[PDB]
DNA sequence: AGAGCGGGGAGCCAGCAGGGAGCTG
RNA sequence: GAGGGAACCCACU
DNA sequence: CAGCTCCCTGCTGGCTCCGAGTGGGTTCTGCCGCTCT
């Protein structure tokens, strides 16, 4: 049904914009609390016909601390995504000299596609995201505490204070859903603020392995 | 716990018997052998198993089971430890004569009355000078050895007070009673 | 502190597990110093405020003066400082205790 | 309802359904020999999912003689009008959903079984 | 757990099993003693000397107006259709015995002695007893069909009607 | 509810089990569907899996060489209103199962068409249901039609999520699964709202649905929470499950012991089970691992 | 005394009446005196002949 | 020390029994107690 | 020492007069049991007339068994409560229960009023025979006495069917102990070996043997579990 | 020549066989 | 002023 | 564009674990026959 996919696309867009605001990219408040009727005004209502087109849903955001650093959020129109379309997106990344990009698939990609994203990850950072994973914001769940990506200076003063090596910290996987949400690679440290029933507040530090 | 067990006081384990005299009696009591029947007669006839061996079918299971029980109760062809189960719902008669079956003696209740009467108690009161014993009670058709499969087809009375008519009658078809 | 508590305990369970039993310590002080509860007390409320501040400075779990150390020390004794301020109020020490 | 098996007459075996487009009809053609047979009923495969309402064919009347089965006098027979009946439940896995009493007439030669 | 009475020999157990759903339907196979793979039961009935299908299903299904028994024996018949002769069935069983044979004659002898002296010894260990052994095997399949249809109820392992007591006699 | 509890649930927790005995969800409802029982029932029937077997009364193979001349003739009228293969699936449904699921007939038709690509054809009408399936455009068509019959009965989704077998609606009379809110006066006031307790877990699909609270909806499945929400979320979930197991009796264990167990169990970024497969794969010395379990294998690998 | 498990002819009230017929309290209690001081124990002690057996597990 | 003990066969004589029906059903519960009917 | 010598003066016993209840209490308990068995027969005849309502999530037999078990447990609790409220202040069962020294209130209930329902794997007594629990019962008997409800106290003595069903109930507990000790011991051993080297270090952090940080402070507050107590936050519950 | 020598459950992991995608001549 | 192992069974908390 | 290559998934087989601590007992090693005088 067109209404079901319209609701899906609006919810995916809202989660993407929350993700980009959490990562530090400049996202205006109008786009952050943007509602479903405003999606029916800004975009179409009949995606089978194509009034909301997924190519028309591509998001471009810029970082707050560096306006020359930008992120794409692509929405491929095919269910399974292979080398051809991600090379089209990679050529787009080259021709508008963007560094980071999110690709929101709706069923998945090929294994060779995942291998290729890992291959050009030194140059262009691509992140696979399923539609089903982005249908909600997982960081708003009650089990998920506050994750804050630490700057390298903060990590340096952390390991200086606690006299720690990097391997003596608790770990978090690079494929973790919240690590994928914040888009963090190996060697980054997440400050985790969570309420405590004995202390009130507790801050854990987790290194991305 | 629950693996090593003990017998009850009057539980007796069957020692074993030859299936043969039961088989000749079944041959001369209107049982049709499996080797001499069409299968079309099986669908409404009661199958007869002797020590787990399907030996034939019978078409009157009331009179066959009553005849077999009458023979066992008077120490005839059917010896006392032979177990004779009738599964009514599935039309089967199973006769077990093999060793290892555990059984116990129960009083026989027929028409809501004990077959154990005061003359048996009087004769057992002078066990030393009548030569009356337990085996004569077994021969008198008063007590009966019932094993575990046959206890699934009997209706036990806990006491003879259960045989008495009640204001809320639970059962009026008790088959045996506990000693 | 109350807003922080309602964030920490959204179910409204006021039962916590904390080191010093402040209510029983107050009762101990009342019995030890023969505190008449029907008379005016010679305890200035500013003494209550400043004593609770100095005591909260004196209960150190995480040591140092680094802002990381300060934040960890604040977090490690957040419930106990909240409960100590809620129990040794200038109002409660004047009219209740 | 359910349609039975069809048996070959020459080689004493099973038949199998087949559709002959010459007459565009359905024949039961044995595949051990050359025997063929036209079909009275077009139903080939049939399944029952919630059609388990008839537990009465599985009940045999002989259960009227069971001394362990409960007898009642408040449910008289419709066929012969006997006072005594035996009541029980259907004990299959496909009857765990129900605790319906099934009654069998206690009197000899009647054999009438009913429900409620 | 079949064992011929008044003869101390070890019990020879035959299984008659019905496969799980997750082909077309439910297949009944037979785990015979000294046959290390699962022979389909219709092939066992063929090897007992029953080429036909009213023979096998009269040994198994005693009432022919009953349709559900037929609808469950149908996959077992239709999976073992390619074997239609007695000695072909004997070859099919003996090819998967504990001792296979390069000669077809040796495999026929092997399957004959397995189905003669090892498969259900209590009903018969002697020749011309194919009809009583075949009726008992049909009874086993019939009980399997009754329990799989739900018409009959599964046996209880802890019921001492299902248990015997080896005393000093049988043990010695 | 058959919730595993006591020692077996403790063993299911500390040995990280890919299949718990009774995996379950605790679906909280977002909005007036939390209050209204009828749209709570709408969410219930949107969540619970419904195969075509859950509504079918009977199915049958029929021979109709000419669909114009139906053999059955109990459904001749609308079939001739409509006007291939001579073989036919005639499927009749149970109307109580058809109605309490709130399915409609064209939904079943379009689900058939989407599942099998509409290469076959389905024709329906009733007002005693009939659905008639024919195959459009080497081997007999009976075996293919029986196989797709089995696929429709035991492999088809009309509505719901496949891993969820059934859903338990109830209204909590206790605050342990209620909605404690703060009113305008600053009081804590319980709100009695409909909650669902499934008998399977698909946490992503359930969390993604409409009018389902994406905050408080949770599971007792530890692996599912780790895969969906992360490592700190599964640390919190493991603490909650262990606290439930311990404090069902009314027994109390101090929080720091549970916290130490969960921090040990989730320190290395993944779920380290309390087994040899979790502990003997650690970075500890070979002598500690050989003290625990698999002594000779650890010493040879060292 | 007969203590066969399932015996309606023996019940606690019958035994209590029988014990009261011998000038004892019907429920088996007696007025015991302290052996150290001679004073009556305020409670009345349930005392009677009970069959004890000595087990093989000696210290 | 009395032991409460009784059983009940659960369920679900409400019948207008006149003279001949009462007589025949009394005989249908005590058949075996007939010595000689007289001239019936 | 002081209390043992005062108990030399006072004395404490338990007798057969402590298991005795008043005759009015015995009439009340028998009336409650008769009412409960009437309710059970009412539920059985409701389910047999297909009038019983199948609660959602349960099959019809499961909700029938749940209704029967709820009735019988309410019977046990009410009979026990009447029996243990009828107790005088001189009662010794009452003294040892309300002192908390030995004995639950269920023990008073089972000694004085009703032993209660016997359970095997949490359900009532199974149909070990062909649809009977014992051969002293009719087939398909789902009443209280058939499926293990013991309506006698330990003072009254159990009937033989109740005695056997109580032996099944106690055998269940003995089995549960003798097969749960091994599983619990293996769980305890694995819990020990996974955390035997985790400890508070001198920088107050909690580290394992290879010095990885498990917790930055012990219990997140750095406090030992012995000296902490249950207290109330006075500013959480009240209104503004 | 006798004395003495000889000959059950439960649950997790790893390798191999099936897919489905992409690739090149 | 100190010379067997192993298997099994029973029992104890 | 057909056949080949190359990584996801399904299956079966292999492997390793199964509370702590105490008394007491019996029975077994070892199993018998030889080649030399
Ligand atoms: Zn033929
Ligand atoms: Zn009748």
């Amino acid at each position: 049904d067109d209404e079901e996919e319209t609701y899906r696309l609006w919810k995916i867009r809202k989660t993407i914009m929350q993700l980009c605001h959490d990562r530090g990219y400049l996202v205006t408040q109008d786009e952050l609390d943007q509602t479903l009727e405003e999606f029916k005004a800004q975009f179409g209502d009949k995606p089978s016909e194509g009034r909301p087109r997924r190519t028309d849903l591509t998001v471009l955001v810029a970082h707050n601390d560096d306006p020359t650093d930008q992120m794409f959020v692509f929405f491929p129109e095919e269910p399974k995504v292979g080398i051809k379309t991600i090379k089209v997106y990679c050529q787009r990344m080259q021709e508008e000299n963007i560094t980071r990009a999110l690709i929101v698939v709706q069923q998945g990609m090929t294994p060779s596609a995942k291998q290729s994203l890992v291959d050009m990850a030194p140059k262009y950072i691509l992140e696979q995201f399923l539609q089903q994973e982005l249908l909600i914001n997982i960081t708003e769940h009650e089990l998920v505490p506050e994750h804050v990506v630490m700057t390298k200076e903060e990590v340096t003063e952390l390991l200086a204070r606690y006299k720690l090596r990097e391997n003596q910290l608790p770990r978090i996987q690079a494929g973790d859903p919240v690590a994928r949400y914040f888009g963090i690679k190996r060697g980054q440290v997440v400050k985790i603020i969570r309420p405590s029933e004995t202390a009130g507040r507790y801050i854990t530090y987790r290194l991305v392995q | 716990v629950g693996l090593v067990k003990n017998l009850a006081l009057m539980a007796y384990i069957s020692v074993g018997s030859q299936p043969s005299p039961i088989l000749e009696f079944l041959e001369e009591w209107s049982m049709e052998n499996l080797e001499e029947i069409s299968p079309a007669a099986i669908a409404d006839a009661t199958k007869i198993f002797v020590n787990g061996c399907w030996v034939g079918i019978h078409k009157d299971p009331e009179q066959l089971m009553n005849t077999l029980r009458k023979l066992r109760r008077q120490m005839d062809i059917i010896v006392s430890e032979v177990s004779m189960i009738r599964d009514i719902r599935e039309r089967e008669i199973r006769i077990y004569t093999d060793a290892g079956r555990i059984c116990r003696p129960l009083l026989i209740v027929e028409k809501q009355k004990l077959l154990l009467k005061k003359r048996h108690i009087d004769q057992l009161k002078e066990r030393e000078y009548n030569n009356y014993s337990w085996q004569d009670l077994v021969a008198s058709g008063v007590v009966e050895y019932i094993d575990t499969l046959e206890e699934e087809t009997v209706m036990l009375a806990m006491t003879p007070d259960d045989l008495q008519e009640k204001e809320v009658a639970y059962c009026s078809t008790y088959t045996h009673c506990e000693i | 502190d109350r807003e922080v508590l309602r964030v920490i305990f959204p179910t409204g369970d006021s039962k916590v597990v904390l080191p010093c039993n402040l209510l029983r310590m107050i009762w101990n002080a009342q019995k030890i110093f023969h505190i008449n509860p029907r008379l005016p007390s010679d305890l200035h409320p500013i003494k209550v405020v400043e004593g609770v501040k100095e005591l909260s400075k004196k209960l150190v779990i995480v040591n140092g003066d680094d802002p990381l150390s300060r934040q960890a020390q604040e977090n490690a004794t957040l419930l106990f400082n909240i409960h100590l301020r809620s129990t040794l109020c200038s109002r409660r020490m004047a009219e209740e205790f | 309802g359910f349609v039975g098996i069809r048996f070959c007459q020459e080689c004493n075996n099973m038949l199998y359904p087949k559709e002959d487009k010459e007459n565009r009809i359905l024949l039961y053609a044995c595949r051990n020999c050359d025997y063929q047979q036209e079909a009275d009923n077009s139903c080939i495969y049939v399944n029952k999912i919630t059609h388990e309402v008839d537990e009465l064919t599985q009940i045999i009347a002989d259960v009227s003689q069971d001394p362990t089965l409960p007898r009642t006098e408040d449910h008289p027979c419709q066929k012969c009008g006997h006072k005594e009946a035996v009541f029980f439940q259907s004990h299959s896995a496909r009857a765990e959903d129900a605790m319906r009493l099934y009654y069998v007439c206690t009197a000899p030669h009647c054999g009438h079984r009913w429900t409620e | 757990r079949s064992c011929l009475e008044n003869s101390s020999r070890p019990t020879s157990t035959i299984w008659v099993s019905m496969l799980a759903r997750g082909a077309i339907g439910q297949r009944i196979v037979a785990t015979l003693p000294y046959i290390k793979q699962e022979v389909p039961i219709i092939i066992v009935f063929r090897a007992l000397g029953f080429v036909s299908d009213r023979d096998i299903l009269e040994h198994i299904i005693y009432d022919f107006e009953d349709p559900e028994m037929m609808e469950m024996v149908k996959p077992s018949l239709d999976e073992a259709f390619v074997i239609q002769e007695q000695n072909v069935a004997l070859n099919f069983i003996g090819s998967r015995g504990a001792k296979p044979g390069v000669t077809k004659e040796k495999r026929i002898k092997y399957a004959k002695e397995v189905l003669q002296k090892e498969m259900l010894p209590h009903v018969g260990v002697s020749d011309f007893c194919e009809t009583k052994k075949a009726y008992f095997l049909g009874y086993m399949v019939h009980r399997l069909l009754l329990a799989a249809l739900g018409r009959r109820e599964l046996d209880d392992r802890d019921h001492y009607g299902n248990k015997r007591l080896d005393l000093a006699g049988p043990l010695l | 509810k058959n919730v595993t509890l006591g020692v077996p649930r403790l063993k299911e927790l500390i040995n990280i089990s890919k299949k718990p005995k009774t995996p379950s969800l605790t679906v909280f409802l977002l909005g007036q569907s939390a209050r209204d029982a009828e749209r709570a029932k709408d969410i219930l029937c949107r969540l619970e899996h419904t195969t075509l077997r859950k509504v079918t009364a009977n199915t049958a193979i029929y021979y109709d060489p000419n669909p114009q001349s139906t053999v059955v003739a109990e459904d001749q009228e609308w079939v001739n209103v409509y006007y291939i293969s001579p073989w036919l699936l005639r499927v009749e449904l149970d109307r109580k199962h058809m109605t309490d699921r709130k399915l409609t007939m064209e939904q079943i038709a379009e689900k058939i068409n989407a599942g099998f690509g509409d290469d076959l054809n389905c024709i329906f009408n009733d007002d005693k249901l009939v659905l008639r399936i024919r195959i459009m455009n080497k081997m007999d068509d009976d075996v293919f039609l029986r196989c797709i019959e089995s696929n429709m009965l035991t492999d088809m989704t009309l509505q719901g999520i496949e891993q969820i077998s059934k859903v338990y609606m109830h209204l909590p009379q206790t605050d342990n699964k209620k909605k404690i809110i703060i009113t305008e006066d600053g009081e804590f006031k319980a709100l009695q709202e409909w909650i669902l307790e499934t008998d399977g877990v698909s946490l992503m699909r359930v969390l993604s649905e409409k009018d389902v609270d994406p905050v408080r909806t949770t599971s007792n499945d530890i692996v599912e929470i780790f895969t969906v929400l992360g490592i700190e979320a599964v640390r919190k979930a493991l603490e909650r499950e262990l606290y439930h197991v311990i404090s069902f009796d009314g027994s109390y264990v101090n929080y720091r012991h549970l916290a130490l167990l969960c921090d040990t169990m989730t320190c290395r970024g993944h779920l380290m089970a309390i087994t040899r497969h979790g502990v003997n794969r650690q970075d500890t010395g070979p002598l500690m691992k050989c003290s625990f379990e698999e002594t000779v294998d650890v010493l040879m690998e060292a | 005394g007969d203590a066969t498990p399932f015996n309606d002819a023996v019940n606690v009230q019958k035994i209590s009446n029988l014990l009261s017929d011998y000038g004892y309290h019907l429920r088996g209690n007696e007025v015991l005196y302290n052996g150290f001081t001679g004073r009556k124990i305020t409670s009345q002690i349930f005392i009677g002949p009970t069959y004890y057996q000595r087990l093989k597990h000696m210290v | 020390g009395r032991r409460m003990n009784s059983k009940m066969q659960v369920y679900s004589l409400p019948k207008m029994m006149t003279l001949h029906q009462q007589c025949i059903r009394v005989l249908k519960n005590n058949i075996d107690s007939i010595f000689e009917v007289g001239g019936v | 020492t002081v209390i043992n010598n005062w108990l030399l003066i006072e004395g404490h016993t338990i007798g057969i007069g402590d298991s005795i209840a008043d005759s009015k209490t015995y009439q009340d308990i028998q009336n409650t049991i008769k009412k409960a068995k009437q309710d059970v027969i009412e539920v059985i005849e409701k389910a047999h007339n297909n009038e019983l309502e199948p609660t959602p999530g349960n099959t019809l037999r499961q909700t029938f068994e749940n209704q029967v078990n709820r009735i019988l447990n309410d019977a046990r609790d009410k009979t026990g409560s009447s029996a243990q409220k009828s107790l005088s202040e001189y009662n010794n069962f009452k003294s040892m229960v309300v002192s908390g020294a030995k004995g639950s209130k269920i023990n008073i209930s089972q000694v004085i009023a009703v032993v209660g329902q016997q359970n095997v794997e949490g359900k009532r007594i199974p149909f070990g025979f062909k649809h009977r629990t014992l051969p002293h019962f009719i087939k398909d008997d789902y009443g209280p006495e058939s499926r293990g409800f013991v309506e006698n106290s330990y003072l009254a003595g159990l009937t033989p069917t109740e005695f056997f069903f109580h032996a099944m109930g106690g055998r269940e507990g003995l089995i549960d102990t003798a097969v749960k000790t091994a599983e619990t011991g293996y769980i305890q051993r694995r819990l020990i070996k996974s955390m035997e080297s985790v400890m508070v270090k001198y920088d107050a952090t909690v580290r394992n043997s290879i010095n990885q940080v498990v917790q930055l402070r012990y219990g997140e507050d750095g406090l030992a579990g012995e000296s902490v107590e249950f207290q109330n936050l006075a500013t959480l519950k009240p209104s503004n």
